[PDB]
């Protein structure tokens, strides 16, 4: 069923998390 | 997040820029897949490949600036 939107949002949230931390 | 604003547009661009690793102006399954894996999250590059194959407007297998800005504004307050 659903899961596509969650995957998109989850990636964005994690992506920004790394951005804020400045890791890698 | 339902109401549009400066932040919103800038937000889409930022997120977009992050995904477009190759920096070709578009996002690809491999590009995102890599970001999803590097982050340590569901590396199901298969799920995405299938999802992108659907939302892909041109059917090029890539997500353009508008699509991302849209599919992201679907819900989430
Ligand atoms: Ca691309
Ligand atoms: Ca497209």
């Amino acid at each position: 069923g659903t899961g596509a939107a969650l995957s998109w949002q989850a990636a964005i949230d994690a992506a920004r998390q790394a951005k804020l931390m400045g890791s890698a | 997040a339902d109401q549009l604003t400066e932040e919103q547009i800038a937000e889409f661009k930022e997120a977009f820029s992050l995904f477009d690793k190759d920096g070709d102006g578009t996002i690809t399954t491999k590009e995102l897949g890599t970001v999803m894996r590097s982050l340590g999250q569901n590396p199901t590059e298969a799920e995405l490949q299938d999802m992108i194959n659907e939302v892909d407007a041109d059917g090029n297998g890539t997500i353009d600036f508008p699509e991302f800005l849209t599919m992201m504004a679907r819900k989430m307050k």
